RNA sequence: UUAAUUGCGAUAACGAACGAGACCUUAACCUACUAAAUAGGGUUGCUGGCACUUGCCGGUUGACUCUUCUUAGAGGGACUAUCGGUUUCAAGCCGAUGGAAGUUUGAGGCAAUAACAGGUCUGUGAUGCCCUUAGACGUUCUGGGCCGCACGCGCGCUACACUGACGGAGCCAGCGAGUACAACCUUGGCCGAGAGGUCUGGGUAAUCUUGUGAAACUCCGUCGUGCUGGGGAUAGAGCAUUGUAAUUAUUGCUCUUCAACGAGGAAUUCCUAGUAAGCGCAAGUCAUCAGCUUGCGUUGAUUACGUCCCUGCCCUUUGUACACACC
């Protein structure tokens, strides 16, 4: 199973319907200086590396 | 959600007002200054009093503030 | 050609503290100045009394519920002292409001 | 005439009064030893500040604690606390102060409470709430 | 090597296993390093604890949670229900249960384990109720390393304690068994089906 | 040195107590004994039928030996506990009062308890050094 | 005379609260304003504040 | 402490005093299920036959069997205070009578009988089929006998 | 009941063969295998603890766990 | 931004007040002060038990001094402090360090403006009016009843097991409250299997009940996933106890009978830390009764540390033919 690691540069605002959900800017661990936004579902601070199947996909403010 | 309430502020810029100088930057000694000439009837307010003016000194170090 | 030893408490108890507190003191300064043998203001455990109660007259509203409490405190006097002496001391050392009670005898 | 300390110790209600003297390397808890105790699992973390310093610091030092108040796993953390602040309090007093930094630090890096105090009690439990925030149940039906 | 005596005795054992090594309950704390990366700090180990026990406040702000020791975190999550609501003792214990079973299994250090099945069982993309209108579409999302590691923590305790209900095989040896299994990646225990399932129903949306 | 009586893991000692109890034969059974609650909060009497007051008796003797002026209101308390009321909650009610009044007779009969003043029970001298003994015993075992 | 200290300071509070009620019910037309009770040895002192003290005196 | 062996010297499965005694249990909780026999009685019971506290209920000598139903007729015979009795002091008779299996059942019956017969508040709720022992039912148990 | 809690001649010949060689040595485990009861499975621990076989690693109450002669 | 009309800034407003805050009581810190044969702890008498050597562990109000713990008194103490960046480097918020304590330090107490035709005339010698009034709705005795059951709903409690169960055995609080003119809290000792009684007390109370030796919890054995030893429900029998009075068990314990219930459908309640939940105790009641309330400890976590999606409110902008205001 293909995993891409994730890495937190900034955090781009709590989201979601409700609140269960993170917008996130992600400089990922192996070949760094690429920017890519991601809803997440946890707490995240800064420099918290992240778990993800599917890398290269944005996901926007959820209705 | 420590901010601080308009009457304490207010004091603050009192203070600083009337007594620019005696106000020594550190919290202690001007907590006592504080104690000596503005009139508290309460201690925990003197001590906001005294946190404030200690800002206040803090931010007059780098630079002009309104007011 | 008396002066027969009978070890003396005094209670003060009451609510207003602070005058208790100064009648304590005024006592203190008062055996000092007889110049006598004593044990200190010795304070207990200061008893509230709680009354707690529906604020509700009639029981139709919410559950509001209120704690009258009554704040007492008890002091103990002990004196290495002769009766008269005592007695000396107790012809004013009263102040309002605070109980003045010689137990008297060890 | 030994030179000797009284420390309490202070989590909940529970308050433990370890006596610091000097003789053999006696450590006792309302005459029985220290290694007692009888939560039985607890038993372990009033080893902890005495595995953390060695058993040198033990030797010298005689430690006799007296515990009130609490329950059990109180009592034991109460007891904890106690022998933490004594062997601190003796090194403070008598012997050089090099070693009871280390001993500071040692504690610090590995700050279970101990020479800082425990520092919850509970909230009053209020009106209309079986428990302090728990309410009892509205019912709108 | 050198036990040093006192005028209150201490049995041999508990003097061998003291001074020369930051130990745990009786064994090694040390070695037993992280082998995924991220993960890492939030599942504990490195600031060695000698008992699974503290009063140690975590809940106080927001990331210290996230500097629990592991084998705590553990006795808390089994410490659900409300027949065993407190009760920190008993979990401790059943935790130390766990962890002798642990060692009985093939050697190995358990604290390893544990950090391995703590690992395997946690969700990496999960799907949150999004609005939209009304209807209760689903949308994928990234799961923080915490919220995670909280997911796989409880999970394994659940299939305990789903295990421990009419069972001779008392509530400890199930958790070992589920650790095992998460370990040993199989998908056997609750925890990795369920996980699995949350995958699926993640890909569904995605 | 010193031979420690209070150092022992409790359970032992009490197991010691009762065989050394045994092996007398000198205690005077109370006679009511297994046709008892022992607590009021019982369901069960001891389970080992025979034996177990002994373990009591012991556990008795070792509480006095610990403490100051002690009585059967206090033994009563401490062995009472948790009652299933079914529908109604627990509440604590004290042990059987005559049968631990019966177990310091016994001991008062052997001469491990005296009577003091004031009001209540302490430890007779010969008691003490069996006690003592009993004590040595079990550290033996352990060492 | 002697009880438990709480209970005895508890009477002589309800004893004040009954004077006052008194004071306020006979003594209306005499403007009556509060009490000041004081409690010595022998001689207990009652002090009456009113407007119209005279009424009070007679 | 030690494992019962032997091919089959005691057989499993046992059935005393009109019931049936199950096997695998020890000694005491499988005389609970014989209607009426106690649990503490059942204890002085064993005591009085002196058996140890060790065995199963699917043993038994006969000897034993029967030393333990003689136990069960006449509590007074032997070592017994007997006031853990079904009928203490007793309504009619003035003895003491602790019933036994499906007698018991008999005794309750006829105790009923004369209730009925005299014409109590008691007897007149069993008529019914209510609530005996002033219990209420404005609110609990909604189906009934 | 589900038996398999009775007692025999030929179930502890099993027993006894069934000993040497195995990583657990546990009341649960023994259990799960279909043998004796819980306390009867202590007691036959014990009757092969005599000179070597079977080790104690755990002694606490209904949590005992036992391992092989290295 | 804030818990906040809390503040900063923008600005025909400026400076004000009430409300929020502040304040107040309590809960936390003081090895610095004030003192304690009513709280404690030490050294030595007398001796008790040892190892048998000096040393331990004690008890004993003997003497002496201290005050850490206990208690209060007086003060002090945290002011988001110290940097780290963010945000006009405003207001502020987050992270680390120190610190007893960095969620308004926790918990309240108090609580504006106007109201609602909200609740009580059953708290009243608080009450306008109407009613009734001496074969009375005034009174008082005797008895029942407010506790009935075909069945609706809402508080709760106990259970549905091996996180057990029962014995043992270990053994730990904090609030409390408690009589002389009476029928209190009641130790301690003999008799009773319990329930209890009795002779002596001690306490108009840190001193006695009381270390309230509470439960939950912790060790060993017995039974091991059976409507079973889980569960103790419908029930018979004695002995007690309360009160003139217990049947419609007041309650109590003992033997028995040993049922419904194998984690609860639709809905939804409560909660963000000593918090939830567990587990008792005490008081309020009270002649007698606790499953209830107030309180207090005792164990003691999960997950947020957000957002308006649902629910409710709030203000703005909008429209209104309503203003007894959408019933
Ligand atoms: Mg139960
Ligand atoms: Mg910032
Ligand atoms: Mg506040
Ligand atoms: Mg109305
Ligand atoms: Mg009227
Ligand atoms: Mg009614
Ligand atoms: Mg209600
Ligand atoms: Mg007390
Ligand atoms: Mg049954
Ligand atoms: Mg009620
Ligand atoms: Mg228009």
């Amino acid at each position: 199973t293909p995993v891409t690691l994730a890495k937190v540069i900034k955090v781009l605002g709590r989201t979601g319907s409700r609140g269960g959900v993170t917008q996130v800017r992600v400089e990922f661990l192996e070949d760094t200086t690429r920017t890519i936004v991601r809803n997440v579902k946890g707490p995240v601070r800064e420099g918290d590396i992240l778990v993800l199947m599917e890398s290269e996909r944005e996901a926007r403010r959820l209705r | 959600g420590r901010v601080r309430t308009k009457t304490v502020k207010r004091a603050s810029k009192a203070l600083i007002e009337k007594y620019y100088p005696k106000l020594t930057m550190d919290f202690q000694t001007n907590k006592r200054l504080c104690d000596e000439i503005a009139t508290i009837q309460s201690k925990r307010l003197r001590n906001k009093i005294a946190g404030y003016t200690t800002h206040l000194m803090k931010r007059i170090q780098k630079g002009p503030v309104r007011g | 050609q008396e002066v027969v030893i009978h070890k003396i408490r005094i209670n003060l108890t009451s609510t207003k503290v602070k005058q208790l507190e100064n009648v304590s003191a005024n006592i203190i300064k008062n055996a000092e100045t007889f110049k006598l043998v004593k044990k200190g203001p010795v304070r207990l455990p200061t008893k509230v009394l709680k009354i707690s109660t529906r604020k509700t007259p009639n029981g139709e509203g919410s559950k509001t519920w209120d704690t009258y409490e009554m704040r007492i405190h008890k002091r103990y006097i002990d004196l290495e002292a002769p009766a008269h002496i005592v007695k000396r001391i107790t012809q004013i050392t009263i102040e309002p409001g605070v109980d003045v009670e010689v137990i008297i005898a060890a | 005439t030994v030179p000797s300390v009284q420390t309490f110790g202070k989590k909940k209600s529970a308050t433990a009064v370890a006596h610091v003297k000097a003789g053999k390397g006696l450590i006792k808890v309302n005459g029985s030893p220290i290694t007692l105790v009888q939560p039985e699992i607890l038993r372990f973390k009033v080893y902890e500040p005495l595995l953390l310093v060695g058993l040198d610091k033990f030797a010298n030092i005689d430690i006799r604690v007296k515990v009130t108040g609490g329950g059990h796993v109180s009592q034991v953390y109460a007891i904890r606390q106690a022998i933490a602040k004594g062997l601190v309090a003796y090194h403070q007093k008598f012997v050089d102060e090099q070693s009871k930094n280390e001993l500071k630090k040692a504690f610090t890096s590995y700050d279970r409470t101990l020479l800082i105090a425990d520092s919850r009690r509970p909230e009053p439990k209020k009106f209309g709430g079986r428990g302090a925030r728990s309410r009892f149940q509205k019912s709108y039906r | 090597f050198v036990p040093v005596e006192l005028a209150t005795t201490i049995p041999v054992e508990i003097q061998q296993a003291q001074q020369e090594i930051k130990l745990f309950n009786k064994w090694s704390f040390e070695d037993v390093e992280v082998k995924d990366a991220s993960l890492v700090d939030y599942i504990q180990i490195s600031k060695p604890i000698y008992v699974a026990h503290t009063a140690g406040r975590y809940a106080n702000k927001r990331f210290r949670k996230a500097q629990c020791p592991i084998v705590e975190r553990l006795t808390n999550s089994l410490m659900m229900n409300g027949r065993n609501n407190g009760k920190k003792l008993k979990a401790v214990r059943i935790v130390k249960h766990t962890l002798e079973i642990i060692n009985v299994l093939t050697d190995q250090n358990p604290l390893q384990v544990v950090v391995d099945a703590i690992i395997n069982s946690g969700p990496r993309e999960d799907t949150t109720r999004v609005g939209g209108g009304g209807a209760a579409r689903r949308q994928a999302v990234d799961v923080s390393p915490l919220r995670r590691v909280n997911q796989s923590i409880a999970l394994l305790t659940i299939g305990a304690r789903e295990a421990a209900f009419r069972n001779i095989k008392t509530i400890a040896e199930t958790l070992a068994e589920e650790l095992i299994n998460a370990a040993k990646g199989s998908s056997t225990s609750y925890a990795i089906k369920k996980k699995d399932e949350l995958e699926r129903v993640a890909k569904s949306n995605r | 040195p010193g031979v420690s009586v209070r150092d022992v893991p409790a359970q032992d000692f009490i197991n010691n107590y009762a065989s050394f109890l045994q092996r007398q034969g000198k205690l005077e059974v109370p006679g009511y004994v297994d046709i008892v609650k022992t607590s009021a909060g019982n369901e069960l009497p001891p389970q080992d039928s025979e034996g177990w007051f002994y373990k009591r008796a012991a556990s008795v003797a070792r509480h006095i030996y610990l403490r100051k002026q002690v009585g059967v209101g206090k033994l009563n308390k401490l062995y009472g506990g948790a009652k299933n009321r079914g529908v109604r909650p627990h509440k604590h009610v004290d042990a059987s009062g005559s049968i631990n009044r019966k177990v310091l007779q016994s001991l008062e009969k052997l001469g491990v308890v005296e009577i003091s003043p004031k009001g209540g029970r302490r430890i007779s001298d010969n008691g003490l050094r069996d006690l003592d003994r009993i004590a040595a015993a079990t550290l033996e075992d352990e060492e | 005379a002697i009880i438990s200290k709480k209970r005895k300071l508890v009477a002589d509070g309800v004893f004040y609260a009954e004077l006052n009620e008194f004071f306020t019910r006979e003594l209306a037309e005499e403007g009556y304003s509060g009490v000041e009770v004081r409690v010595t040895p022998t001689k207990t002192e009652i002090i009456i504040r009113a407007t119209k003290v005279q009424d009070v005196v007679g | 402490s030690l494992v019962v062996q032997e091919q089959g010297s005691f057989q499993h499965i046992l059935r005393l005093l009109n019931t049936n005694v199950d096997g695998n249990i020890n000694v005491v909780y499988a005389l609970t299920t014989i209607r009426g026999v106690g649990r503490r009685y059942a204890n002085l019971v064993c005591k009085k036959a002196d058996v140890d506290l060790h065995k199963r209920a699917g043993e038994l000598t006969q000897e034993e069997l029967e030393r333990i139903v003689q136990i069960m007729q006449n509590p007074t015979h032997y070592k017994i205070p007997a006031w853990f009795l079904n009928r203490q002091k007793d309504v009619n008779d003035g003895k003491d009578y602790h019933s036994l299996a499906n007698n018991l059942e008999s005794k309750l019956r006829d105790d009923l009988e004369r209730l009925k017969k005299i014409r109590s508040h008691r007897g007149i709720r069993h008529f019914w089929g209510l609530r005996v022992r002033g219990q209420h039912t404005k609110t609990t148990g909604r189906r009934r006998a | 009941a589900k038996h398999a809690v009775v007692l025999d001649q030929d179930k502890f010949d099993r027993i006894m063969k069934e000993a040497p060689t195995y990583r657990y040595v546990s009341v649960s485990v023994l259990v799960d295998r279909f043998k004796l009861g819980g306390s009867l499975a202590r007691v036959a621990l014990r009757h092969l603890e005599n000179e070597g076989i079977i080790k104690p690693v755990s002694k606490h109450s209904k949590q005992a766990i036992y391992t092989r002669a290295t």
